[PDB]
């Protein structure tokens, strides 16, 4: 499917908006399992649920294990680009 | 494959 590149831009008092699950201990990606009402994603648009996340700012979450995810998705700020794959 | 993931809010 096709790959999207999706812009967010987060103030730093402020997370993601999204909840994620799935990765490399479960033999899948970084999977979205939900965007939340009113943050960043939610207001900035472009993810939605069931993508895999295959990259935030150029850095790849392909073969992360969840926890791996979480870090480097946690420490990005301003504005951030996805790549994301509905699968 | 595993039954169970984490679920974490970002």
């Amino acid at each position: 499917g096709p790959i999207r590149k999706v812009l967010l831009l987060k103030e730093d008092h402020e997370g993601l908006g999204i909840s994620i699950t799935g990765g490399k201990e479960h033999g899948v990606p970084i999977l979205i399992s939900a965007i939340h009402p009113g943050q960043p994603a939610d207001r900035c648009g472009g993810l939605h649920v069931g993508d895999a996340i295959l990259a935030v700012n150029g850095v790849n979450l392909r073969d992360t294990k969840h926890k791996e995810a979480v870090t480097i998705l946690s420490q990005q700020r301003g504005e951030i680009e996805f790549e994301v794959v509905y699968v | 494959a595993n039954s169970r993931w984490q679920d974490t809010r970002l």
